[PDB]
Parts: C-alpha cells; sequence; structure tokens
C-alpha cells in the first residue's frame, strides 16, 4: 500500500547527500568548466512575442507600451542616480581588477540618445551575451545594416557591472513607411569575438526585423 | 513396382546377396558409395541470409523504419526547399537505421546459438539398423544401409528401410504412416497381393515392428522408398505471451500520451513522432521470448551432460514440475548387472561364489539335482558367450542377452562349463520366447541319453508361476509326489532368498513320453499340444541385482523434494518389497499392513489400513480395481510398490496418479508403454536398451537407463522458473530510467535529460544483459528441497515482480542517470536550483540570453550542446551502469572528476542493495535489489 | 600395514598396503589430493564402520605423491617434480613390485586424474574407478591467470583449503576446516606440497570424449572401466565432475552427486558413499553375500 | 579458535599426563556426525568464556583417530550415540562424562546445550576455583 512512501521518501536522502555533496566542491564565482560559451553573441532588447520581429503601430500607446516599459525597466539601473558609486575607468583602455573586492565601471544612459516609436524611429538595445573572462580582441564594434542608426568575473564577484549596450534606430520616414526592415548587426573589427558560424546564427550576430504599422 | 512376386532364388539374381549371411562390407562400402547415404529424405530450408531479412523487418523492428523512411522523406522536403539543409533528419535516419540493423544482428546471433544446441541434440542417439554382414549381426548407423542388405527387425523396431521379407517369425508391422490403420498387420515372407501396399511380404520405410522378428532384403533406401517418393500451448508460454501482451498495452499507452504531451508541449510534428515511436520501441519487451529460449536451450544443454536427453523444450520446463515418478526396477532402478548368491535345487539354501578354484564355497557337481537344474538352466538360456576376450576371466567377459541368462550362462560355464557344447549336445526342436504377458520360456531339445525317452522338455519363469504347473519333484535324482511338507520348504526359501532382494526364476523339466511323443512328432508354437501341465520341478535359482550406485541418493533427493516415487516392477511382492526397502522406496518407519499384523499378532484383515503409509499391490489385484479403489491407495499411502505388474498397467497407474493433479513422468523400454510414455506428462525412455518405439513415444530419453539421472533432470529443470524471472525482471527495470527524463522535464520544467536518440540507445546496450544473466547463472543449495511447483497456482509473473522490477530497480538507475545531467549542467554553469522553470526559455530558439546562475548569457545553439551532452551522457552512464550490475551481482552474492558518471549510480544501488536486506519480506525480494 | 618404498625411474612412491593376502582377485588401490596424504584423505573412511565389510574381503594399497607423504625429506631446491602423467607411469611398477595384477582404484582430485591417466594408459590393470572431485580438463587461461596472482597474495595452505571446500562450508563446519587446517600445514612437507600443487596445476588434458553410438567407431578414446563419479552437492568441482560424467561412455560411467555433501565426501557422508561403493562393487560380481543397505538395518 | 587445541592419538595422553593440576574439556567427535557440527559453535564460545590457565578446552577426533575411541570407551558406530562426548579430565584421569553409559553400555541420551554443559560440568565452579588457584603459581 504505502510502503512506497518510506522507500521513496528516504531513498531522495541519498540523492539529496550526493547532490549536497556535489554542491559544496563547487565555486559561486565562476564555472568549472566553460568552453561552450567561448565567443559572447549577440541579442536585442526587448524582446518582441515573436521571432525576434518588431511590431508596433505609431497611432497607439498601447502598441509601442510593452516596449516601452520593458526599456524602461531594463534602463532602469543605468540611469544616472543609479551609476554614481562606481569608478571611472578610462576610454580605450582594458581595465582588469585583483583585489579582494571587484567594482565595475560606469555607463551614463545619456549614451544612447534619443523611445522614438511615437516619433517615427523606434530605439532598440543590442546587448552582447556576458562571459566571465574572455577580454575582448581588436576593436569591438557592432556593425548593424538593414538608414539605421547606431549609438567579467562573475555574478558574485563583478557585483555591479552594467554591460556596454548598443542603441539602433530604424527611421521610418514618410518615403519608406510601413517596409518590413531587417537589420543585421554583427562583431567587426575583433579576432576572439566570433562571427562566422553555420548551425549558431546567432554567435556575433543578430537579424531582426522592425516593423511600424505606417 | 517392386519385387513381392519374385522368387527367393531370383532376389540372390537380382541384388547379387546370398540369403543367410547378406552381403559382406567388401561390396557393402561400394554400395553405399554409389548411391550414398540410406535415410537421405533431403529436405529444402531458407538460404540463411534470407532470414537475416525477416530479422531486419517485421515485428515492431518496422516502427523504427517508419521513422526512418518520415525523416528522410522531411529531409528531402527540406532540401528541396530551403537552400542549405540542415543535416539532422539525414542523421536522425541513419540512427533509427542502424539501431534496427543492430538489434537484428543481435537476435540473429541470439537465435543461431539457440538453434546449433538443439540440432546438437538430435545427434546423440542416432537411427540404428542391425544388418547381417560377413556371416555375423552387426548393428551399423541406419544410414549406412545398402540396398541388397540383410536387414532383421525385433519387436519394436524402426525398419531402415523397404524390405522383401525372406523370414518371419510371428511379425506384425505398424503400417500408421500410409495407411490410418494402427492394428498391427502380419508379415510373412509369402506372396499375398499383387499391390505392393497390400501383401505380407514386403515392409516399409519409416514403419514400426511392434510384435516379432523378421529378415528382408532392402529394396529402396533413400528415395525410390515408399514414405520418400512421396511427400500447442504450454504454461509458462502462455504466462510469457500474456504478460508481453499487456507490457505491450501499457507501451502503447504511454506511447501516445508521451506524445500528445509532447504535442501540447510545442514539440515539432517529425520530432514528436519519432519520440512516439522512439518510447514504443523501447518499452515493449522485444527479445523476452528469445531470452526464454535461450534459458531453455541451454539448461537442456545443461542436462544432458548429465543423461537427460530431451526430445523437445517443452519437456525441459514439464520436468521440474514433477510431483510422481513410476520407475521400473530391473534396468532403472537396479544396475541389469546380476550375480548368482545362492542356489535352490534342494530344499536348502546352496550358497555360491566366484573365484572358481575350490569350487567356490565347498560345493562342485555331487547332485543329480543339481545337474539336471545347470543343464535346464544352460538350455534355456539363449545368450551367448561373446567370440572374443577368451583369455579374460570367465565372469569379466562380454554376453549378448538377458542379464539373467548372462549370469546363468556364466554360472553354467564356471560350474560345469562348454554350455556351448552342452547346448550342441541338446538341440533345440522348438523356442517360445519370454514375454511379458506369458512371464515364461519354453523349448524342447533332443536328448542324447541312455534311459531318455527321445524328448526333452525345458522351462523358466517366474517361480509361483511355475510351481502351479508342477506335479512332480526331483530329490538326490528321485521323483516323490508334491505335498504341503515341500511347499512350506519352497516358500520358505522364497521367503529367506527373496527376502535378501535376490532374483529367483523357477526352473522345470518333464520328460516327455515316447509312445505319447515319437521321434517325429508334430512340435508347434501355435496351439501347443505339449503337456505344460503336470511337469517335474527341479529348484530355483537365486541370483542379486544390485541397486545402481546413485539411486538410493536419488529416492532421498525425491524425498526431500517432495516428488512421489511409484515402483511398477514385475518382480513378485516379496522381490518387489526387499528392493524398494533396500533403495529407500519403502523407508524405515512406515511399514505395510502385512507388516504391522505381524508387528503385533493379528489376522490381515483385522488390521486398518490406515495405520499403513506403505503398500504393495499385486498386479492381479489391480486389475479388478475401480478407479474409485486405485484412489484410495495412490493418496492415503506414501509409498506403492505394484509388483507383478505387466507393462499394459502402467496406463491405468499413470491415469489414476494424473486424477490427483499430478505431474507424472514414466518410464518406459517397450512397444506395450507407448500409451504409458503418451499418457505421462513426462515419458522417459532407456536410451541403451529402449525400443525405436519407446524412444519415439517418449518426450526425454535416458543415455544411461539410471533412475538417478531423472531426478538430475527435475534439478536441473528445477532452476529454470528462478532464471526466468531474472531475465523478466531485468528487460523491465530499464523501462523507468527511459521515461522519467520526459516526466521530470513535463513535471518541474528542466532541460530535457534524455532524448529520443538516446532513448533508443539505451534500450541497445541494456538489450543483451538478459542474455548474459544466463550463461552466468547459479544453482540454489535447497532447490531439491522445495515442494514440487503447482503451474497452475505458481506464477511467473506477479505484482511482487513488476512492481520491484519498476519502482525498485528503475528509480534508482532513474537516478543514477540524473546525477549524471545535473553534474554536467553543473559544472557548465547551471545549478540544479537555477534549473526549474527554464525549459521554457532553454528550449526557447529566439532568447538567446538565457542567464547563467554565475552570471553569463547563453545563446540557443551553445545551450542545445550541454543538452545534448547531458543526453549522451544519460545514455552512456545507464548501459555502463547495468553492466557493472550485472557483474557485480554476479560477482558479489548469487576518472577526472568522474564521480558524477557510473559511480553514483552504483553508489545508490549499494544503499538499497543494503537497506533492502533490513526489510527481509518474507512473502523474499532481496534476492534482486 | 606393510609400507615400502618403490624406486620408479622418477623418484620413489611409498605406499602402504593393509591386508596383505591377495591372489587372482583385484586389490583396492587409492590415490590422494593436494595437501593431504593417504592419512588425510582415506583414514576415516576406511575405518567407517560400513566400509569394514569391503574391507575383509579386499586388499587395501595406499599410495603417496613422491616426497607428500609422512616424514619426509625435503627435495633438492628446483628438483624437477614429475608431471601428471609422469605420476600415473609409477603405478605399473608399484603393480609389479607388489605382484599385484589388477586393482580398483579409488581417487580424489589430483589422484582421480593420475588413476584415471593410468587407467587410460594401461586398461588391463583396473576394473573399476571411483573418481572423487575429478578434472579431466587443463585449468586454462583466465584460470591460470587468477592462480599465478593468489598464488603470491594468498598462501599456500588457504590456496589448498578453498581448492578441497565450498564457500558455504568453509564457514560453517567449524571442526573440518581446523582439522584439515593442521592436517595441510603440518602433516606435508611444505616444499614438496608447493611442487606437488605446481605439477597439478598445469595438468595438461585428459584426451577422452564419449562414444558416439555407430560413426564414432573409428578409433575412440575413453575409460573401458566401470567408473564412479563422486562429487558434493556443495562442492567447487561439481561442474569439473559434470564435464568429466559427458567425454565418458555412459554404459558404464556413473554420476553420485550427492545431497548434504560438501568438499570432501569420504570424510563428511562416508554412509552415504560406502553403500554407493558396495553396490558400485557388487555389479562387478564382488561381495555377493553382502546384504543390501536400508534392508538389513530393518 | 587458538583456544580449542585439537588432538592426536599421541598428543592427547601427553597432555593429559603434562600436569596433574589442570581440569582438561575434552570433546570426542567425528567429521561425519551432524550432532558434532551443531555441538561446535557452543564448545567455541565456551573455550572462549572458561579458557582460564588451571581449565583448557580441547578436541580429538575420534571418527580417524581409532585409538582414542578406544582407549577412552567412545564408540564410533553411528547406532551407539556417542558423539559428541564431554569428558572432564580432573587430575589427568576422567571425572564425568557426557552423554553417560549405564550398565547395559548404551549412552543415556544427553542434549547438548550451552546451558546444560555449565550446569552439569560445574564449569562456573571450575572457572573460579581456576582462576583463584592461578594467582597462587606466579607468586
Ligand atoms: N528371459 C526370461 N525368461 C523367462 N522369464 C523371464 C525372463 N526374464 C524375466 N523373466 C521373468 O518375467 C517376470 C516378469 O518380467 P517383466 O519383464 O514383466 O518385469 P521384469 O522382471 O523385467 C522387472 P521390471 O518390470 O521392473 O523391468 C519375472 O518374474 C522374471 O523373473
Ligand atoms: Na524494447
Ligand atoms: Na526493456
Amino acid at each position: 500500500l504505502l510502503f512506497y512512501l518510506v522507500f521513496y521518501g528516504f531513498l531522495a536522502a541519498l540523492f539529496s547527500f550526493t547532490m549536497w555533496v556535489m554542491l559544496q566542491t563547487l565555486n559561486d564565482e565562476v564555472p568549472k568548466y566553460r568552453d561552450q560559451i567561448p565567443s559572447p553573441g549577440l541579442m536585442v532588447f526587448p524582446k518582441p512575442v515573436t521571432a525576434l520581429e518588431y511590431t508596433f503601430s505609431r497611432s497607439d500607446p498601447t502598441s509601442y507600451a510593452g516596449y516601452i516599459e520593458d526599456l524602461k525597466k531594463f534602463l532602469k539601473p543605468y540611469t544616472l542616480e543609479e551609476q554614481k558609486n562606481l569608478t571611472v575607468c578610462p576610454d580605450g583602455a582594458l581595465f582588469e581588477q585583483k583585489g579582494p573586492v571587484y567594482v565595475a565601471c560606469q555607463f551614463p544612459i545619456s549614451l544612447l540618445q534619443a523611445f522614438g516609436y511615437s516619433q517615427g524611429n523606434p530605439c532598440i538595445l543590442v546587448k552582447m551575451n556576458r562571459i566571465i573572462g574572455l577580454k575582448p580582441e581588436g576593436v569591438p564594434r557592432i556593425d548593424c545594416v538593414s538608414n539605421v542608426a547606431v549609438y567579467y568575473y562573475g555574478k558574485k564577484l563583478h557585483v555591479g557591472y552594467l554591460q556596454p549596450l548598443v542603441a539602433v534606430q530604424v527611421s521610418f520616414a514618410p518615403n519608406n513607411t510601413g517596409k518590413e526592415v531587417t537589420v543585421e548587426c554583427k562583431i567587426d573589427g575583433s579576432a576572439n569575438l566570433k562571427s562566422q558560424d553555420d548551425r549558431d546564427k546567432f554567435l556575433g550576430r543578430v537579424m531582426f526585423k522592425i516593423t511600424a504599422r505606417a | 513396382m517392386d519385387d513381392h512376386k519374385l522368387s527367393l532364388d531370383e532376389l540372390h539374381r537380382k541384388y547379387g546377396t546370398d540369403l543367410s549371411r547378406g552381403l559382406t562390407s567388401a561390396r557393402a562400402a561400394e554400395i553405399l558409395a554409389r548411391d550414398g547415404p540410406n535415410a537421405l529424405t533431403p529436405p529444402p530450408t531458407t538460404p540463411e541470409w534470407i532470414k537475416f531479412c525477416r530479422q531486419l523487418f517485421g515485428g515492431f523492428s518496422m516502427l523504427l523504419w517508419i521513422g526512418a523512411i518520415l525523416c528522410f522523406l522531411a529531409y528531402s522536403i527540406q532540401a528541396a526547399t530551403e537552400e542549405e539543409p540542415q543535416n539532422d533528419n539525414l542523421y536522425l535516419g541513419v540512427v533509427l537505421s542502424a539501431v534496427v540493423i543492430i538489434t537484428g544482428c543481435f537476435s540473429y546471433y541470439q537465435e543461431a546459438k539457440s538453434s546449433k544446441i538443439m540440432e546438437s541434440f538430435k545427434n546423440m542417439v542416432p537411427q540404428q539398423a542391425l544388418v547381417i554382414r560377413n556371416g555375423e549381426k552387426m548393428s551399423i548407423n541406419a544410414e549406412e544401409v545398402v540396398v541388397g542388405d540383410l536387414v532383421e527387425v525385433k519387436g519394436g523396431d524402426r525398419i531402415p528401410a523397404d524390405l522383401r521379407i525372406i523370414s518371419a517369425n510371428g511379425c506384425k508391422v505398424d503400417n500408421s504412416s500410409l495407411t490410418g490403420e494402427s492394428e498391427p498387420q502380419t508379415r510373412s515372407p509369402d506372396f499375398t497381393n499383387e499391390n505392393p501396399l497390400e501383401t505380407r511380404n514386403i515392409a516399409f520405410f519409416s514403419t514400426n515392428c511392434v510384435e516379432g522378428t523378421a529378415r528382408g532384403i532392402v529394396v529402396y533406401t533413400g528415395d525410390r522408398t515408399v514414405m520418400g517418393r512421396i511427400a500447442g500451448q504450454t504454461p509458462i508460454a502462455a504466462e510469457i505471451e500474456h504478460f508481453i501482451h499487456i507490457i505491450t498495452g501499457v507501451a502503447v499507452f504511454l506511447g501516445v500520451s508521451f506524445f500528445i504531451l509532447s504535442l501540447i508541449l510545442e514539440y515539432t510534428w517529425l520530432e514528436a513522432v519519432i519520440f512516439l515511436i522512439g518510447i514504443i520501441v523501447a518499452n515493449v519487451p522485444e527479445g523476452l521470448l528469445a531470452t526464454v529460449t535461450v534459458c531453455l536451450t541451454l539448461t537442456a544443454k545443461r542436462m544432458a551432460r548429465k543423461n537427460c536427453l530431451v526430445k523437445n523444450l517443452e519437456a525441459v520446463e514439464t520436468l521440474g514440475s514433477t510431483s510422481t515418478i513410476c520407475s521400473d526396477k530391473t534396468g532403472t532402478l537396479t544396475q541389469n548387472r546380476m550375480t548368482v548368491a545362492h542356489m535352490w535345487f534342494d530344499n536348502q539354501i546352496h550358497e555360491a561364489d566366484t573365484t572358481e578354484n575350490q569350487s567356490g564355497v565347498s560345493f562342485d557337481k555331487t547332485s543329480a539335482t543339481w545337474l539336471a537344474l545347470s543343464r535346464i538352466a544352460g538350455l534355456c538360456n539363449r545368450a551367448v558367450f561373446q567370440a572374443n576376450q577368451e583369455n579374460l576371466p570367465i565372469l569379466k567377459r562380454a554376453v549378448a542377452g538377458d542379464a539373467s541368462e548372462s549370469a546363468l550362462l556364466k554360472c553354467i560355464e564356471l560350474c560345469c562349463g562348454s554350455v556351448k557344447e552342452m547346448r550342441e549336445r541338446y538341440a533345440k526342436i522348438v523356442e517360445i520366447p519370454f514375454n511379458s504377458t506369458n512371464k515364461y520360456q519354453l523349448s524342447i531339445h533332443k536328448n542324447p541319453n541312455t534311459s531318455e525317452p527321445q524328448h526333452l522338455l525345458v522351462m523358466k519363469g517366474a517361480p509361483e508361476r511355475i510351481l502351479d504347473r508342477c506335479s512332480s519333484i526331483l530329490l538326490h535324482g528321485k521323483e516323490q509326489p508334491l505335498d504341503e511338507e515341500l511347499k512350506d520348504a519352497f516358500q520358505n526359501a522364497y521367503l529367506e532368498l527373496g527376502g535378501l532382494g535376490e532374483r529367483v526364476l523357477g526352473f522345470c523339466h518333464l520328460f516327455l513320453p515316447d509312445e505319447q511323443f515319437p521321434e517325429g512328432f508334430q512340435f508347434d508354437t501355435d496351439d501347443v499340444n505339449f503337456p505344460i501341465d503336470n511337469l517335474c520341478f527341479v529348484g530355483l535359482i537365486s541370483m542379486i541385482d544390485p541397486p545402481r550406485a546413485a539411486v538410493p541418493d536419488a529416492v532421498g533427493k525425491c524425498r526431500s523434494a517432495g516428488i512421489k516415487v511409484i515402483m511398477v516392477t514385475g518382480d513378485h511382492p516379496i522381490t518387489a518389497k526387499a528392493i524398494a526397502k533396500g533403495v529407500g522406496i519403502i523407508s524405515e518407519g512406515n511399514e505395510t499392513v502385512e507388516d504391522i499384523a505381524a508387528r503385533l499378532n493379528i489376522p490381515v484383515s483385522q488390521v486398518n489400513p490406515r495405520d499403513a503409509k506403505a503398500c504393495v499391490v499385486h498386479g492381479s489385484d489391480l486389475k479388478d480395481m475401480t478407479s474409485e479403489q486405485l484412489d484410495d491407495i495412490l493418496k492415503y499411502h506414501t509409498e506403492i510398490v505394484f509388483a507383478r505388474t505387466s507393462p499394459q498397467q502402467k496406463l491405468i497407474i499413470v491415469e489414476g496418479c494424473q486424477r490427483q493433479g499430478a505431474i507424472v513422468a514414466v518410464t518406459g523400454d517397450g512397444v506395450n508403454d507407448s500409451p504409458a510414455l503418451k499418457k505421462a506428462d513426462i515419458g522417459v525412455a532407456m536410451g541403451i536398451a529402449g525400443s525405436d518405439v519407446s524412444k519415439q513415444a517418449a518426450d526425454m530419453i535416458l543415455l544411461d537407463d539410471n533412475f538417478a539421472s531423472i531426478v538430475t533432470g527435475v534439478e536441473e529443470g528445477r532452476l529454470i522458473f528462478d532464471n526466468l524471472k531474472k531475465s523478466i525482471a531485468y528487460t523491465l527495470t530499464s523501462n523507468i530510467p527511459e521515461i522519467t527524463p520526459f516526466l521530470i522535464f513535463i513535471i518541474a520544467n528542466i532541460p530535457l535529460p534524455l532524448g529520443t536518440v538516446t532513448i533508443l540507445c539505451i534500450d541497445l546496450g541494456t538489450d543483451m544483459v538478459p542474455a548474459i544473466s544466463l550463461a552466468y547463472e547459479q544453482a540454489e543449495s535447497d532447490i531439491m528441497k522445495r515442494q514440487p511447483r503447482n503451474p497452475k497456482t505458481d506464477k511467473l509473473v506477479n505484482e511482487r515482480l513488476i512492481s520491484m522490477a519498476y519502482g525498485q530497480i528503475g528509480m534508482i538507475q532513474a537516478l543514477g542517470g540524473f546525477f549524471t545531467y545535473f553534474v554536467i549542467l553543473a559544472e557548465n554553469g547551471f545549478l540544479p536550483i537555477h534549473l526549474l522553470g527554464l525549459r521554457v526559455d532553454w528550449d526557447d530558439r529566439w532568447i538567446n540570453d538565457v542567464e547563467d546562475s554565475y552570471g553569463q548569457q547563453w545563446t540557443y545553439e551553445q545551450r542545445k550542446i550541454v543538452e545534448f551532452t547531458c543526453h549522451t551522457a544519460f545514455f552512456v552512464s545507464i548501459v555502463v551502469v547495468q553492466w557493472a550490475d550485472l557483474v557485480i551481482c554476479k560477482t558479489r552474492r548469487n576518472p577526472t572528476w568522474w564521480f558524477c558518471a557510473f559511480p553514483y549510480s552504483l553508489l545508490i544501488f549499494v544503499y538499497d542493495k543494503v537497506r533492502k536486506l533490513i526489510i527481509r519480506r518474507r512473502p523474499e525480494k532481496e534476492t534482486y535489489y | 600395514c606393510q609400507e615400502h618404498d618403490i624406486e620408479t625411474t622418477h623418484g620413489v612412491v611409498h605406499v602402504t598396503i593393509r591386508g596383505l593376502p591377495k591372489g587372482n582377485r583385484p586389490v583396492i588401490l587409492t590415490y590422494h589430493d593436494i595437501g593431504l596424504n593417504h592419512k588425510s584423505c582415506f583414514n576415516a573412511f576406511f575405518n567407517f564402520e560400513d566400509m569394514q565389510e569391503i574391507t575383509q574381503h579386499f586388499a587395501v594399497c595406499h599410495v603417496d605423491a613422491p616426497g607428500q607423504q609422512e616424514g619426509a625429506p625435503s627435495f633438492p631446491t628446483g628438483y624437477q617434480y614429475p608431471t601428471m602423467d609422469e605420476l600415473a607411469e609409477m603405478l605399473p611398477p608399484v603393480l609389479t613390485h607388489l605382484s599385484l595384477k589388477s586393482i580398483i582404484g579409488i581417487g580424489v582430485g589430483a589422484g582421480a586424474y593420475i588413476l584415471s591417466r593410468f587407467a587410460l594408459n594401461h586398461p588391463e590393470l583396473v576394473e573399476g574407478l571411483v573418481l572423487i572431485n575429478v578434472d579431466p580438463c587443463a585449468k586454462g587461461w583466465i584460470d591460470w591467470a587468477a592462480s599465478k596472482l593468489s598464488g603470491l597474495t594468498t598462501n599456500v595452505v588457504d590456496i589448498i583449503l578453498a581448492h578441497h571446500f565450498g564457500q558455504e562450508e568453509l564457514q560453517a563446519n567449524l571442526d573440518l576446516i581446523q582439522t584439515y587446517r593442521m592436517h595441510i600445514a603440518q602433516d606435508i612437507n611444505q616444499d614438496n606440497l608447493q611442487l606437488f600443487l605446481n605439477s597439478y596445476n598445469g595438468r595438461r588434458d585428459l584426451e577422452i570424449e564419449r562414444p558416439i553410438l555407430g560413426q564414432n567407431d573409428n578409433k575412440s578414446k575413453t575409460l573401458k572401466c566401470s567408473t564412479l563419479l563422486v562429487v558434493g552437492d556443495n562442492s567447487p568441482a561439481v561442474e569439473a565432475v559434470v564435464e568429466c560424467n559427458s567425454r565418458l561412455n555412459p554404459i558404464n560411467t556413473t554420476l553420485l552427486k550427492m545431497a548434504d555433501c560438501g568438499g570432501l565426501p569420504q570424510v563428511v557422508q562416508p554412509g552415504k558413499l560406502t553403500e554407493a561403493f558396495k553396490y558400485f562393487l557388487q555389479g562387478m560380481g564382488y561381495i555377493p553375500s553382502a546384504s543390501m543397505t536400508r534392508l538389513a538395518r530393518s | 579458535p587458538e583456544y580449542i587445541k585439537y588432538f592426536n592419538d599421541k598428543t592427547i595422553d601427553e597432555e593429559l599426563e603434562r600436569d596433574k593440576r589442570v581440569t582438561w574439556i575434552v570433546e570426542f567427535f567425528a567429521n561425519w556426525s551432524n550432532d558434532c557440527q551443531s555441538f561446535a559453535p557452543i564448545y567455541a564460545d565456551l573455550s572462549l568464556k572458561y579458557n582460564c590457565t588451571g581449565l583448557n578446552f580441547g578436541k580429538v577426533d575420534v571418527g580417524r583417530y581409532t585409538d582414542v575411541s578406544t582407549r577412552y570407551k567412545v564408540s564410533t558406530s553411528p547406532l551407539t550415540k556417542q558423539l559428541p562426548t564431554l569428558i572432564l579430565f580432573q587430575g589427568g584421569k576422567e571425572a564425568m562424562r557426557r552423554p553417560q553409559i549405564d550398565k547395559k553400555g548404551r549412552a543415556v541420551s544427553w542434549t547438548f546445550s550451552e546451558e546444560n554443559v555449565i550446569r552439569e560440568f560445574n564449569l562456573n565452579e571450575l572457572y573460579q576455583r581456576a582462576k583463584k588457584l592461578s594467582k597462587a603459581g606466579d607468586n
């Protein structure tokens, strides 16, 4: 009848103990192995309802809202009041760290100027996958082509990290309105930062389809 | 178109053979070379690789071809529609092709292994033929019979080829092969009918000579013969068929439910179809029937090196459910190697001994009664010395014939000597062969004496059946009338000599009067005219037939195993009871009603039969016993001896035993024992001294004619029911590790621990585990101490086996695979607390920022290389863990950071392998763990 | 008991014959196993009460392997010990020195192999054979490797004890194991004992096959004598004797798988072995006046 | 067991005549008897307790050594039920037997349990006497 209750109930005790022993030989700031994620792929924010296809109507507040509150919530820690407690790292450098306490740099939200949905020039943020370590190579630059207008040590150590964002503004002028704009962003000017794969269409390149309903 | 119309001289002309010695070996070899083997009958068979086509097809193996063809069609459509097609559907088709190819190779090997042994069993007992070659009686293999041989067929003998009968001493053949009639048709050397199929001078191939003797010239051997020119459920198999059906139903239910849930969970149509066909063809118990056949064939091979040749695999499992053995004394329970101990010609125990010198104890040819008895014994015997081993001692010699006859011949040679010359002096006129129905054998000879009446009568047989036809005696060479003063002494001699388990044969002779039987009197076997009654008794003969050396131990094993041993014998109720006590059939304690009527003095009619647990039943009392009267004997008595019983009453005995719900094994070595051999659940024939008819009627052949070999076969077949469950509980263990990944997937919303290709790869590596679990088996120390298995109540598969196999040895292999999955996902960053609710974003191809627990962000195609690593690790870990578990179990009882692999799935085994030892659930399930 | 030392062109065999009288009648010749003498193997069997009805009619000759006797000097360092097949060549001169014309053999383990090889070489000097725990086959390759491994890890006494006795009786029967431990370790010379063990391990193969009726009339190769194969139900040598049950003519060969029995059936079940031996001997024309056991008991 | 001492038919008399102060408790057994196998562990755990210097435990196989079965009047026939036999040897001479042999020469049936050995052989008092006397030998 209920004989399995005692058997299964205490069967998990060995399973839990073996899980516990495994969890105490790991760190909390670095994975044991990390070769599957050797280079960082790219991604577009906000994440559409469909396969990276943005679709909003300019004559509607709710149509472009689902992206506006997403961008506002995501870009909240980047604001001026929430970046005043980080050291300003030199521009163009390769800032490293070795101290027992790690602190990230400052990323001002004023970098991503101009979110243009109502104006007719929607702004979507193209991010970069975070990899623990993996210092970038050459001149990292996100090249986005359709007028397209472009503008780590761990979650525990590098606390306060603010990754470099790139904001892509695809203008919808009256002469070209209602089209399905397909932009092709890609990392350029780098060697470690891979950009060519067959099955992995996102390792370096992200392709989104922005469309405004006239 | 035969030679039944030819003359005796014409047979010599046509075939070039002398009809007194046959064609000699010099031409026999040439004729064998020219025409080939006697029994050709070549059947056509499969070209072998055609069977491979059936192995790589059919059953549930065609679902994988359906899946592979669907995958290839979808690949073709995708390649035609979209440029740069995804090389995944082609790989999917290739994998489900190679899986079936490998599984079919496994099945073909596993079936050829069984077929090799099963065909090996058919050559241990070849068909034999007695041909007269070089003027001597030899026994060639039946395939060497040559057109023109001289073949002699006795009773219960398969006829080797088409014979034209030239001599026949009352021969009747069973022609049911070409007709439907089973009545024995008489055969004579005389032309009877124009049709060769209805004449009396032709005996056909494959028929049986059910009575008598004959001799013929082979006319058609291979395919020119009339036979060569013209061309089922058991409880164990039924149980394993019903179980496979219900488990297949469960498999289809689970596969359909999983396919529906996959469609609900946003699966691809082809992916979900392949998942359903990988679940169905992984949960079905394919190979269970092959494993069962492997077990049966292996254990039939094991009990053939112990002289128990089974003629089919259905007798392998019946031998093991046995609860009654009806055995025959002479040959089976006794060695049939007979030596003389005491003599009875006078009213005294006349001892005898070996070591010819000093005459053996103290006695010689002084007594004329002894002289007459010796002459009678020498003349009545048909056994003769083999013409070899002359320098060997008389006792250490080769004699062909009946064992009692051989002992008598050796005795006469040791005492008087030159029994061949003694028989030459007394030329035999007529001979009446011994029959199990007549219980006697007589002969008439010619007397070269002085006061002889010109005719001599010689008789031997059952002592009490001989005294009943004797009116005179011979004491010290003088004839006296028969009275009680000698009858009490004769019965006392039978009681003392027969009470020692010594076989006594009554010999008697009557001087045939000359005035009634002249020199040329008519002497015919049929319608006897000689005075069978009123003979002169010249004494009995007491010799030993010791029990077989391993038979008392076998009776002890039967007694401890709950098997009833019944002795059916034709000997006296005195000798039979003595032998039953000497072999242990009637054990100490239990006494016959005649024993408890003499331990305390009352008449036997005043004794309650319920006080006696042993009885000796005379065969003449069983002939007037109803079915309800034999029932009161077989169930109220634990030890039954049927003495003075003909071979035709063994049918009544086995029928009465079977009316009690027993599984009867019966022993037979004659044509008259065939209905008993065909009625019994197991029919046992004798491989040394047994008819070709009994060897056909039987389901088993005793290569040594030993009762101990039957018990050894029962002991070996008892080990089938505990090895079949180790296979039904090992084909089922792997199912839970195959279906728990998807259940946990659905419930806990975690990345998939195991995929369809790896699901179909798991059941490949774990497919031969039950097969190798039976070649490395062991034997229990109490297999022969248990009561017989009830085949109608004892079930191979029960809830206590299915529940154990699934919920105790599959839920602990599933955890050992889940450990490898969790760890391979943990070393890469994802912690088990994070891996919960992740399957919605883990499986989203357009969410390429899935947050690692250590802060990293993974692309879809980077997550689905760790996922496939987890799948492959799951498969390999489960397979290697099952193999190592097999080795550890049948060894113990009856590297770089790789602690998460096979290590834990063997560690989790250790805990329940040990903790379960504490429960000791009695109604025991700690044999497996 | 008369003890003889016989020079035998391969060493010297020590034989102890009890019941000296002989004639045209066979004697009983016994050969022991590894770790034993004739005393450690057959001295509580021929002293058994039921056995005394068979030893008044037969002479018993007890054969010791060269050097595996009582009070045996150590063999020289690296002495060339005779093979299992040279041990069976020492028996015909034993028979001629004692004026024996024929024997009935009882052998245990290695003695069964030696007596079987002797009966194969000279079938005219043997009438019957009681073979106990007989291994007709070579050790093999996996077993050879395991022996080479256990030779250094385990003591010779424990090796021999595991050879003789099964796993269950190595723990249950306290006084049997504690008796034969002293028997092996204190009554045998330990250099000659390892010599005998080495010669038995590389024992070659008994060339015997079961005669097939008819076709196999070409040459055949088997024992032409009444064989009684004896093994216990719980002995480590069950499979070896069952392999020896095949490759032997079933016409004259008997297999006794004794129940409730272990490694050495002649010392733990001598009553059940005496009865089988008596019936085996009576089947060949000996002691015909001996009453059937379990009949004279009642 | 290194506490029970197994005897031959030479050594038993040697070690019974070696010391006259010592009490010897010797079991006469045979490897074919099934009763001696049942009494085998009981004797072992009795010697595990009462093994003082003045009281040692012995054993002898009378199934193999038939010269002990005669000098100590222990019947090896299986129809006598004399096996196992427990004999006490106070002062080198027999002081008590189990099972006891009556006038006719038939052994009275006796149950060889642990609780029947200490009581009838006075093992609890032999232990105390021997352990009290042994301290005088070292003084
Ligand atoms: N050659 C022979 N001539 C005459 N009588 C014979 C005989 N061989 C056997 N008998 C007698 O025939 C009787 C019955 O023989 P039957 O063949 O029916 O059973 P059986 O004696 O062979 C013992 P079992 O039935 O156990 O094999 C016995 O009394 C026996 O002495
Ligand atoms: Na399957
Ligand atoms: Na399975």
